[PDB]
């Protein structure tokens, strides 16, 4: 029995978890996913990996998941393990709504799932979830927020972050253009396209390869929408003309 | 249920899983806390925040109760579990004993929690060390620290994390009655100790102060740089 | 690669680099460890079972040594492989047959009995805790709506209906013998189906065996009850073979 | 080499090494002698000391009014089986009122010790016991091993250098049946003396005696109570 | 007496790939070819039912299995593992009907089936399935087609191919498949895609085909397969 | 790699033998049994002058009549002492009397080999306690001292030393101790041997002294009354 | 037929050639133990086991290899005596549960099947090891008559007229072949059983043995009893005289 | 509640009323009491209305799971054994009185299942509140081997007898005819009861009700 055991919840000589770090390698192969914060709203931008001629396209989104009335998340890593985690996030958000009769704060929902992901790394002898999650939402305590999640159960509140393929190069590119406390949603969408175009395997950029979703508070209500192809096409062309205007 | 033995004894007489958890806390960010006359102050070094990240979420200083607060080092995912488990115990103590929880009791609970995970089936040791800070009902200042094995000790001044040995040797030569004379000089002792390991501090330092009657006070970078300007001013005067 | 191994793919029931289950493939070789061959042939009026009855020494009681088993009054089977694993699958088959009649009212079909055993043996294929059964069950019996039915389940979990089947060491050789008989149009009667079954075990193994060396079990339309022929009736079919 | 880690793993020779390694625990502990007559059963045990400042180890333990044991091997495994033997004797006196026969109790040990020798992650009881008991059939001397196999013996000695004691008991086996209580015990110590080297002999501090039978209940003699038995000893035969 | 392993058998490699899942995807690739095409008017599923011995009874065991009145399944890879997935899909479809009193949506059933397939890649002492599934259905006046692999991921397809030479199937599909095809035309192009990798003449016993529309899912009888197979319609 | 309950070719468990080796790295402790009491001495071993010496407690009271000294892993010891404190109060609740020193030691000795992987509770022990203990107290039999080790073998001792320099301190106790010595001589002799085995010089805020006598209850020596016996170097 | 690394460590693991070595090594444990015989006569069954004397200090009757499963059922064991006693308790409980439910003495053919299923259940898992012993069962009644069964470490039960298990099982079976146990009375069988053990016993490899015999037939009214001192020594006298 | 069943030459005719009452007040005028089990078996219901629905739907769910695994039409004895064993386990706490009737491979089979778990196989059975009035029609006019139209008339008269004479039953008569090839589910077979149309309407004039606060919310 112990001969066939892989030993997942065990420390290494250097003081680190192997199965967690190997799960971190799994996310680095997945599609590029970035989310950035603005003054009037907050948005997510993800690289769609499911690209084929004979795909049906039924769902509203591929990697953007709706969790709450005021909250949404994005996925980087294994799609199957993500479907379990996103379903759990929807349950925790509803348990809080049943108990307190008010929407769950953004930080409380992120920490709740990260407690479960930490449990898998400490006890159980099972493989950890190889999924990194980017959360966007609004609460009455702090407002518009952005969060990053790790397989170890590690969370962090960001203003501009990226996870997935070419994550190290993209986060440095986001560090170059971002302006603190002055960025609007209009300039944020232009910044997101700028990063995705440069940090990608197949360049030029088409509407089918990318997926952008926005979260904005309108008339005292949170509005979460996935931008359609025609809306995305305009954002690419606005950056495409900026490429031509650069040579002058 | 998973019932495999994780932490086991070795030929030489060492528990490797406990020792590796002590390697995880060394790789984490530096945390130092000193005990003064009226106030106890802890602070964390090597924040290494990309500046593009909200520094409200990555705060290592966490208050367990109204009179108890702690700073940690190592795996931040493991500490968040322990903090929450300790926070329940602070309220669970109040339901059984109408008196508020003392610094010595809450430290014994955290240490026993770390000790049980080094002996239970299927469970790994916690790779964190905690600097438990607070005041007793008498008004006497206290400072405690724990480790992965589950051993707790009271300190006058101690540091944990990366370069913990460097700050300890600095504190062995600096901690005197004159150093902890006033409330401002106790805080200045922390920053002087933090600058020994951290690469050019000021914005990479976050520290909290608490008084024997007043709640926890988190100081903003505008207040820290006031002391940084004062310490370097007296450092310039010597040469 | 064709024959590659990685990790514990040959010790526990897990996938190999190619996508093959070695432990399951070794279970088929455990069937051939008994050194016996079973032949099943389906006719228009009856389903016939014939198997070797090896008695190495006079010390053994011949009546107790049998691979023919009764599950229901209408359903019988034969076991090939490890006798310890063989009896365990029979006792489970008897349980599932009785439970079906209790819960659903009517008697279990041969099609559903073989499917149920195949589903149980699938659990061994997916779980690493236990090894698959090193035995093979060939079920016979008449469905009261469709007619005579012959089914066979594998240690892998594969189940199927058959016109004619074989299992054991001389399995691949005897299956080729049945193919030649099926290709030509035959009038499959009671005597026709029995004689084809006996000759198959007599040509491949090349023995020309006595009535005490084989065991035969038939299920006919007029008598849906499972019956063993015994040495008194088996000899009558054998003496009739040496005629043409 | 790789078959000596678990009890579940069989050796290519047809053996279990983990049970055989558990038997080595009995051989490392000090020797104890168990003999019987027609009316009495006596257990004579040799005590060990890690240091001269420390007291000698307890070797004879109580089970019931008619049954007693002398252990050889692991101390914790000895007390664990002793508690089981005490509980089974209490259950018989609670339900049937009558004292439980020795043959019954030894069979219960052979049932409990068999369980862990077959399951994974479980170990055999690394302790050998010599059981002295008296029922309505006479005196009894029983030997239990780390393996569930038990022995009904007339005289037996198990432990360190117990082979020398085993040879003495074999030459005087026919004498035991018609022996007096005082003489029966003297045969026990003389066997226990053979285990020790010619340098040292038996004293009041390292000898424990447990006697049970028709005349009296099970009683353990330790320091000053053992001295009437030691006095009148035949001189050392090197 | 038995216990059961609590540890996972599927673990992450140093490279970052799950070793057991990729080998399970290799197991499905070495199976019989299976095709599924949505036609906006109906759904068609066809699979290779090669018996290669004649002695086997062809009508006894079916590869195309119905789950409810409007949902069916076609697979590639291992037979025994598929049968357990059928019973589980049938039970999950009935659990929805007992609660909501409404025929289960195709998109919803696939989510529930893939969740079971995800478990066997993380649960203690179990290997993943060596089966990829093609789920068809009809609800809200719209046809549906999905694909669920060993990993637990699910994809929505207009037309796709599985089994051996799936790369040759899809390339032939994107060359032949067109939007707004009739149900009768969908069967013709589905039975032609199976001919791409077959060898050894097609007979009414050699392949198995099932249709799904507004009337509901049903398996086509060998008499109906016979007419759609004799070269012409 | 092997299981926790594995026997050696020698005839003993591995995990138990390694736990004995764990004590040899711990701090030294000396206990002496006298006709008029039992004294316990232990080194604090302060790593840094910043650490509070009063926090390091290696001698703790189980009851008002029994004290206990611990060596090796301090964290594991506090679990054993806590269990011993409950057992004394459980016996007090049921029998309205104080337990004997032998009985308390036997109660802790029951938790010796209660470690294992299979056939155990979800929150059971996986490894033995790497702690050597010195149970010193006064009952109706008089002043008694007991020694316990990871194996669970408990025995009465007149003078016992456990820790890093266990072999050096024991040899010094063999040439000084006799049956008719006084309690003042027992405290004196223990301190002279304690400074010989230490690496750091003996100080008032460096040692712990506790005496249990038939006269009074468990007594912990404060800094002031410690220097009264330190002045006699 | 020997695998070193893997395949032979767990009972839930198949070998490349399709064999379970953990069961086979348990069969090697019964080969190293002394021979145990049992011959079925016309009016009952007679058992005979040679018990190797390890030490002269042990009492006569100790380490008994003859057990009473039921008041009519006997048990002769071979192999590891530790596992032999545990299987005896399971057999006793199986006989106890039958009488408690139905109200009549358990048939040997049903008792041998139910215990063998328990024996088999220990040969499929890594959590448990197969029993390292083989045993025999014998009973006599008015309706069923004389019956004899043998169960091996794998879990296979067969009927016997005369079976032997232990060191020289091959040498013992050749001696029973000469006997006419179909026509012989069980009083003459005890006389013949005793002399086979004396011939089989290897007195240059092994030291000395103790003879143990058992009745179960019409002579003892169906109840399984131990052979009295008068008959045992009378058969033992013939065993020594026929040896010359 | 009046439910009945009959066995004739070809198949089975099942009958039911449409009145559902809460105490002694009519809650539903048009209520379905003939329930779907399988494409060949139907079952009438009586007793506790919530218990009748959930007991039927569970067995209908299990038989659809059973028929698809077997690959053939489910039997009436299978539906009977499932209802018999499940109701027995609850010791009559589930108040479900059922009349099972379907055409099988064996032929026509009619059963009557009581809430405690007792089943009776008869050519004709009556269950519910007006079961005594319905049985009286059968015990007077029933004859073995009847025509389809003759069997339909007998059950309709039996249900109607329970409608007028029993206060618990009323409104429409529902019939379900099941044969070897034909399945007729006549929902409104006969409507004997008619409401006297309102000749004098009391329609409220627009703006006759007083309003305190008004709020209008637009929709997409």
């Amino acid at each position: 029995s112990r001969r066939y055991d892989s030993r997942t919840t065990i420390f290494s000589p250097e003081g680190r978890l192997y199965q967690v770090e190997y799960a971190m390698e799994a996310i680095g192969h997945a599609g590029t996913c970035l989310g950035i914060l603005a003054n009037d709203g907050v948005l997510l931008a993800a690289e769609r990996r499911n690209i084929h001629k004979l795909l049906d396209e039924v769902f509203f989104s591929e990697k953007i998941y709706k969790l709450n009335e005021d909250m949404a998340c994005s996925v980087a890593g294994i799609t199957s393990d993500a479907n379990v985690l996103t379903n759990e996030l929807r349950l925790i958000a509803q348990r809080y709504l049943l108990q307190y009769q008010e929407p769950i704060p953004c930080e409380q929902l992120v920490t709740a799932l990260c407690d479960i992901k930490q449990a898998y790394t400490q006890f159980g002898g099972k493989r950890p979830f190889g999924v990194s999650l980017l959360y966007i939402g609004w609460d009455k305590h702090y407002g518009f927020q952005l969060y990053q999640s790790d397989p170890s159960g590690n969370y962090g509140g960001w203003k501009a972050t990226c996870i997935g393929n070419n994550s190290a190069a993209a986060v440095s590119m986001l560090k170059q253009d971002y302006k603190e406390g002055e960025m609007t949603l209009k300039s944020a969408l232009a910044l997101a396209v700028k990063v995705l175009n440069k940090t990608m395997d197949v360049s030029k950029l088409s509407a089918e390869k990318v997926e952008i979703a926005t979260l904005t508070r309108e008339s005292g209500k949170t509005v979460i929408r996935v931008l359609k192809q025609k809306e995305v096409e305009q954002l690419i062309k606005k950056h495409e003309e900026e490429e031509a205007k650069a040579e002058r | 249920s998973y019932d495999r033995a994780i932490t086991v004894f070795s030929p030489d007489g060492h528990l490797f899983q406990v020792e590796y958890a002590q390697e995880a806390v060394k790789k984490g960010s530096t945390a130092v806390g000193v005990r003064g006359k009226d106030i106890v102050v802890l602070g964390v070094e090597k924040k290494s925040v990309a500046k593009l990240q909200d520094e409200r979420t990555v705060r290592k200083i966490c208050a367990l109760d109204d009179n108890v607060c702690m700073a940690f080092a190592g795996l931040t995912a493991d500490a968040r579990i322990v903090i929450n488990r300790a926070r329940v115990e602070c309220q669970s103590h109040r339901l059984t004993v109408e008196d508020p929880v003392t610094v010595e009791y809450i430290t014994r609970y955290i240490a026993s929690l770390k000790q049980r995970y080094t002996q239970s089936n299927g469970r790994r040791p916690f790779g964190i060390s905690a600097l438990i800070v607070g005041f007793d009902f008498d008004g006497t200042p206290r400072l405690y620290q724990t480790d992965p094995s589950g051993t707790y000790h009271a300190w006058k001044a101690n540091a944990i994390g990366r370069g913990a040995k460097s700050v300890r040797e600095f504190l062995e030569k600096n901690y005197t009655d004159d150093a902890i004379e006033t409330d401002d000089l106790t805080i200045k002792l922390v920053i002087k100790a933090l600058l020994e390991v951290v690469q050019s501090g000021g914005k990479n330092i976050e520290l909290a102060v608490m008084r024997r009657d007043q709640p926890l006070k988190i100081l903003n970078p505008e207040e820290i740089e006031k002391y940084v300007a004062e310490i370097e001013k007296e450092k310039e005067e010597n040469e | 690669s064709r024959g590659s191994s990685a990790g514990f793919d040959r010790h526990i029931t897990i996938f190999s680099p190619e996508g093959r289950l070695y432990q399951v493939e070794y279970a088929f070789k455990a069937i051939n460890q008994g050194g016996l061959t079973s032949v099943a042939v389906r006719g228009k009026d009856c389903a016939v079972i014939v198997t070797q009855k090896k008695v190495p020494d006079k010390l053994l009681d011949s009546s107790t040594v049998t691979h023919l088993f009764k599950i229901t009054e209408s359903i019988g089977c034969v076991m090939t492989g490890m006798t310890a694993d063989s009896r365990s699958q029979v006792q489970r088959a008897r349980y599932e047959a009785a439970n079906w009649k209790y819960k659903y009212g009517y008697e279990i079909p041969v099609d559903m009995l073989c499917k149920r055993i195949a589903d149980i043996s699938q659990v061994y294929t997916q779980n690493a805790e236990m090894r698959p059964l090193g035995c093979c069950m060939i079920l016979i019996g008449i469905d009261e709506e469709q007619g005579p039915q012959v089914y066979k389940c594998d240690p892998a979990g594969y189940y199927c209906g058959f016109k004619a089947t074989a299992a054991g060491v001389k399995q691949t050789e005897s299956t080729s013998f049945l193919e030649k008989k099926v290709k030509k149009k035959f009038d499959w009667t009671f005597e026709q189906t029995v004689e084809t079954a006996i000759t198959c075990l007599s040509t491949v193994l090349s023995i020309d065996f006595k009535p005490s060396e084989i065991e035969v079990g038939v299920v006919t339309v007029e008598n849906p009850k499972f019956r063993i022929l015994t040495e008194a009736e088996i000899d009558a079919h054998l003496v009739a073979l040496a005629e043409r | 080499n790789q078959y000596d880690n678990d009890v579940t793993v069989w050796s290519p020779q047809g053996r279990i090494h983990q049970i055989e390694y558990a038997m080595e625990a009995v051989k490392q502990g000090s020797a104890t002698v168990g003999l019987k007559s027609k009316t009495h059963a006596v257990l004579v045990a040799l005590k060990r000391a890690q240091s001269e400042l420390a007291a000698h180890q307890k070797k004879i333990l109580h089970v019931d009014n008619h049954i007693g044991i002398s252990i050889a091997g692991l101390t914790a495994d000895a007390r664990l089986l002793c508690n089981f033997m005490r509980q089974e004797c209490l259950d018989s006196r609670f339900v049937f009122d009558r004292p439980l026969p020795v043959s019954r109790l030894v069979s219960l040990i052979g049932s409990k010790t068999q369980i862990p020798t077959q399951r994974y992650g479980r170990r055999p009881y690394g302790v050998g016991l010599l059981i002295a008991g008296y029922d309505d059939m006479g005196p009894h001397i029983f030997q239990t091993c780390p393996s569930a196999n038990y022995f009904d013996c007339r005289a037996m000695s198990i432990g360190a250098r117990s082979q020398s004691a085993r040879t003495y008991l074999e030459r005087h086996m026919s004498e035991f049946m018609e022996c007096n209580l005082d003489e029966l015990v003297k045969h026990g110590l003389r066997a226990l003396r053979e285990t020790l080297p010619a340098e040292q002999d038996l004293t009041t501090k390292n000898v424990s005696i447990g006697i049970v039978g028709k005349d009296l209940e099970f009683t353990i003699y330790d320091d000053d109570d053992v001295s009437p038995f030691l006095d009148g000893l035949e001189e050392r035969p090197q | 007496a038995k216990r059961g392993y609590s540890f996972s058998l599927t673990t992450f490699s140093p490279s970052g790939k799950l070793v057991q899942i990729e080998y399970a995807l290799a197991a499905v690739a070495g199976g019989a070819p299976s095709v599924g095409i949505k036609a906006a008017n109906g759904v068609v599923l066809a699979t290779e039912k090669k018996q290669k011995s004649i002695l086997y009874d062809e009508r006894s065991v079916h590869k195309v299995e119905p789950i409810t009145k409007h949902i069916g399944l076609v697979y590639s890879g291992m037979g025994p593992d598929y049968r357990v997935l059928v019973h589980r899909a049938r039970k999950l479809a009935q659990q929805y009907y007992l609660v909501y009193q409404e025929p289960i949506p195709t998109a919803q059933l696939v989510q529930r089936v893939a969740s079971v397939m995800q478990e066997y890649t993380q649960s203690g002492g179990v290997r993943p399935f060596g089966v990829s599934l093609l789920i068809c259905g009809w609800n809200e006046g719209r046809p549906y087609l999905f694909q669920s692999d060993p990993s637990g991921a699910y994809f929505a397809w207009k037309a796709t191919a599985m089994g051996k030479n799936y790369v040759n199937g899809k390339t032939f599909l994107e060359k032949r498949y067109n939007e707004d095809l009739e149900l009768e035309d969908a069967i013709h192009t589905a039975i032609l895609t199976l001919k791409e990798s077959f060898e050894g003449q097609m007979t009414e016993d050699n392949i198995e085909v099932g249709i799904c529309n507004e009337a509901g899912f049903r398996r086509l009888t060998p008499t109906e397969v016979r007419d759609y197979l004799a070269a012409i319609a | 790699d092997r299981g926790v309950n594995t026997f050696s070719p020698e005839g003993r468990l591995f995990q138990v033998e390694y736990a004995i080796e764990a004590i040899k790295l711990g701090s030294t402790a000396i206990g002496i049994q006298t006709s008029e009491g039992v004294c316990l001495a232990v080194e604090k071993r302060i790593t840094s002058p910043l650490m509070e010496p009063s926090s390091i407690e290696k001698i703790v009271e189980i009851d008002a009549h029994i004290g206990c000294a611990m060596s090796g892993l301090i964290a594991d010891a506090k679990t054993l002492i806590d269990k011993a404190r409950v057992e004394t109060q459980n016996h007090w609740f049921t029998y309205n009397e104080t337990m004997t020193v032998e009985s308390v030691t036997q109660a802790v000795s029951n938790l010796a080999l209660q470690f294992g992987e299979e056939d155990a509770d979800p929150g059971a022990m996986s490894r033995p306690f790497g702690v050597a203990l010195l149970f010193g107290g006064v009952d109706e039999k008089g002043p008694q001292l007991f020694h316990m080790d990871p194996s669970g073998t408990f025995v009465q001792c007149d003078a016992r030393a456990i820790g890093s320099a266990s072999e050096g301190a024991q040899s010094s106790l063999q040439e000084v101790y006799h049956k008719s010595m006084t309690l003042k001589e027992a405290i004196k002799s223990s301190l002279i041997i304690l400074k010989q085995v230490m690496e750091e010089k003996l100080n008032a805020t460096n040692i712990e002294l506790a005496t249990v006598q038939p006269g009074q209850n468990f007594h912990m020596f404060t800094k002031e009354e410690l220097e009264e016996v330190i002045k006699d170097i | 037929s020997s695998i070193g690394t893997g395949y032979d460590l767990s009972a839930s693991t198949f070998s490349p050639d399709g064999r379970v070595f953990q069961v086979e090594y348990a069969m090697k444990a019964v080969e190293n133990s002394s021979t145990a015989i049992g011959i079925r006569c016309k009016d009952g069954v007679v058992f005979g086991v040679e018990k190797l004397v390890l030490s002269k200090l042990y009492e006569e009757g100790s380490n008994k290899r003859l057990f009473n499963v039921d008041r009519h059922v006997g048990m002769a064991v071979a192999g590891l005596l530790a596992d032999a006693r545990s299987l005896a308790d399971i057999a006793r409980e199986e006989a106890s549960n039958f009488r408690s439910n139905f109200g009549y003495n358990i048939p040997l053919k049903h008792l041998a099947d139910r215990v063998a299923m328990y024996v088999h259940a220990y040969t499929l898992y890594s959590a448990v090891r197969p029993f390292g012993c083989s045993f025999m069962l014998g009973s006599y009644s008015a309706n069923d008559g004389a019956q004899l069964y043998m169960i091996d470490p794998s879990g296979v039960s067969y009927g016997y007229w005369g079976c032997a298990i232990g060191k020289a099982r091959q040498a013992a079976k050749t001696e029973i072949e000469k006997l006419q146990m179909k026509e012989m009375t069980c009083r003459d069988v005890v006389k013949e059983v005793a002399k086979i053990i004396y011939i089989v016993h290897d007195e240059v490899k092994d030291k000395a043995f103790e003879l143990e015999l058992s009745w179960v037939g019409e002579l003892t009214k169906g109840r399984h009893e131990i052979v009295p001192k008068d008959i045992r020594e009378e058969a033992e006298k013939y065993a020594k005289e026929s040896l010359k | 509640t009046t439910i009945a069943g009959v066995v004739y030459k070809d198949g089975i005719v099942l009958g039911a009323d449409t009145r559902a009452t809460e105490g002694m007040v009519v809650a539903d005028k048009n209520c379905s009491k003939i329930h779907f089990i399988s494409p060949n078996i139907y079952c009438c219901g009586a007793g506790t209305a919530a218990d009748t629905d959930m007991t039927t739907q569970l067995i209908s769910s299990n038989l659809e799971l059973h028929s698809l695994t077997t690959g053939r039409l489910p039997r009436v004895v299978t539906a009977n054994r499932m209802l018999k064993q499940m109701l027995f386990r609850y010791q009559g706490y589930i108040g479900a009185a059922l009349v099972l009737g379907g055409v099988d491979v064996t032929g026509p089979h009619l059963y009557s299942i009581y809430p405690h778990g007792s089943t009776d196989k008869l050519p004709y059975v009556t269950m519910g509140s007006g079961s005594l009035a319905a049985m009286a029609v059968f015990e007077d006019k029933f004859r073995p081997d009847m025509e389809e139209e003759e069997a339909k008339k007998l059950v309709s008269e039996a249900i109607a007898a329970g409608i007028f004479n029993d206060l618990g039953s009323g409104s429409n008569i529902d019939l379900c005819v099941i044969s070897k090839s034909k399945l007729d589910f006549l929902r409104p077979f006969s409507v004997p009861n008619k409401k006297g149309t309102r000749l004098g309407r009391y329609r409220c004039e627009k703006g006759t009700t007083a309003v305190l606060t008004e709020k209008v919310t637009p929709l997409e």
